[PDB]
């Protein structure tokens, strides 16, 4: 059972955006599906419900008239067409399967969820990050500073994903500038610094930025 | 129109101990029919960045694969999620949800934290990189690594002068394996100002430190 939401990003207020949800592992064609969202630092809010054949659709009064839920059973995909978006629509949107059996009305029991897709609604300019090294000078700490980007998020890996132990990517902090800042660190044996190469791979999809900064040690 | 209210907002309990999460619905979610009475309430678990998981429903019935240490109880208007013996992997936010009336509504969530042994932070300091100083700005970073509890004081000093308002903190979520925290503290400065002062220091205070720990450097060496 897998629910993978795609689409989503930053949109200016008033514009539209379509989310998709690819399903596998269950009879998607005969099951009721939902959309549920989670705003920053708040609880879940149900958004929409749709039946197996689309004949029955239901929406939260918060999105009624602006959002449209649809589905393509031939491709096992659920859709959410979002229009006339507002700042308060910023949230991570989850795709969820209802526990109700085939051809029965919804139970409103969210049996399965996806990992979610972040939707940002702001009239603020998109901007990529600048990546600077946090250079190390029996355990040594390396890092990368990802500064002055918007909107969120950025993802950081180390050595193309090969290095994952001791990695700590901190949550973004919004500066007085209105741009986000983020740090990613990793602890590594001090004796490998002279031989092992350490490269932080930063990815900011809204800006189509993808940086690979090599962190060199300081020796004295 | 049903409002769900969870209490407490967060709790910390030791390994093997019991965690209790309470949930209250603004209206009764007990439905009467030709068959047995059922309480239309469900419980979900959410780890940061991961797909939410259904735990319990009908108030007390466990979802397939849910360990028995998760127990749902209550009726009508008051409900409780009980974790018999908390495990590190249990660290998560837990939400309740009613499906008695439309629209289905969720509680605000309860953060469940694992109360483990005190662990002092490993402190490191990072000067601004030559790359950034060439770009016209300067960021001094201080790292507190793998410590517990979360509470910790970071105070920046520039030429022995204490700083305030010019720094920002960020804390990781509790680790999945050792149940520790990591903290970053960034002192933002202008290049011109950075070049006028010499010694930059990050002083850390924590329950696991007998005395304040200091990590510092001299700008020009």
């Amino acid at each position: 059972v897998q629910l993978v939401e795609s689409g989503g990003g930053v949109v200016h207020p008033g514009r539209s955006l379509r989310l998709s949800c690819a399903a596998s592992g269950f009879t998607f064609g005969t099951s009721i599906m939902h959309w549920v969202r989670q705003a920053p630092g708040k609880g879940m809010q149900w958004v929409a419900q749709i039946s197996h054949d689309e004949s029955r659709k239901f929406y939260s009064d918060s999105v009624k008239g602006r959002f449209t839920v649809s589905r393509d059973n031939s491709k096992n995909t659920l859709f959410l067409e979002m229009s006339s978006l507002r700042i308060e629509d910023t949230a991570v949107y989850y795709c969820a399967k209802d526990l109700s059996p085939p051809y029965s009305y919804a139970w409103d029991i969210f049996q399965y969820w996806g990992q979610g897709s972040l939707v940002t609604v702001s009239g603020a300019s998109t901007k990529g990050p600048s990546v600077f090294p946090l250079a190390p000078s029996g355990t040594a700490a390396l890092g990368c500073l990802v500064k002055d980007y918007f909107p969120e998020p950025v993802t950081v890996s180390w050595n193309s994903g090969a290095l994952t132990s001791g990695v700590h990517t901190f949550p973004a902090v919004l500066q007085s500038s209105g741009l986000y800042s983020l740090s990613s660190v990793v602890t590594v044996p001090s004796s490998s610094l002279g031989t092992q190469t350490y490269i932080c791979n930063v990815n900011h999809k809204p800006s189509n930025t993808k940086v690979d900064k090599r962190v060199e040690p300081k020796s004295c | 129109d049903i409002v769900m209210t969870q209490s407490p907002e967060s709790l910390a309990v030791s390994l093997g101990e019991r965690a209790t999460i309470n949930c209250k619905s603004s209206q009764s979610v007990l439905y009467s029919s030709r068959s047995d009475n059922k309480d239309y309430l469900a419980w979900y678990q959410q780890k940061p960045g991961q797909s939410p998981k259904l735990l319990i429903y009908w108030a007390s019935t466990r979802e397939s694969g849910v360990p028995e240490r998760f127990t749902g109880s209550g009726s009508g208007t008051d409900f409780t999620l009980s974790i018999s013996s908390l495990q590190a992997e249990d660290v998560a936010v837990y939400y309740c949800q009613q499906y008695y009336s439309s629209p289905p509504t969720f509680g605000g969530g309860t953060k469940v934290e694992l109360k483990r042994t005190v662990a002092a932070p490993s402190v490191f300091i990072f000067p601004p990189s030559d790359e950034q100083l060439k770009s016209g700005t300067a960021s001094v970073v201080c790292l507190l690594n793998n410590f517990y509890p979360r509470e910790a004081k970071v105070q920046w000093k520039v030429d022995n002068a204490l700083q305030s308002g010019n720094s920002q903190e960020s804390v990781t979520e509790q680790d999945s394996k050792d149940s520790t925290y990591s903290l970053s503290s960034t002192l933002t400065l202008s290049k011109a100002d950075y070049e006028k002062h010499k010694v930059y220091a990050c002083e850390v205070t924590h329950q696991g430190l007998s005395s304040p720990v200091t990590k510092s450097f001299n700008r020009g060496e």
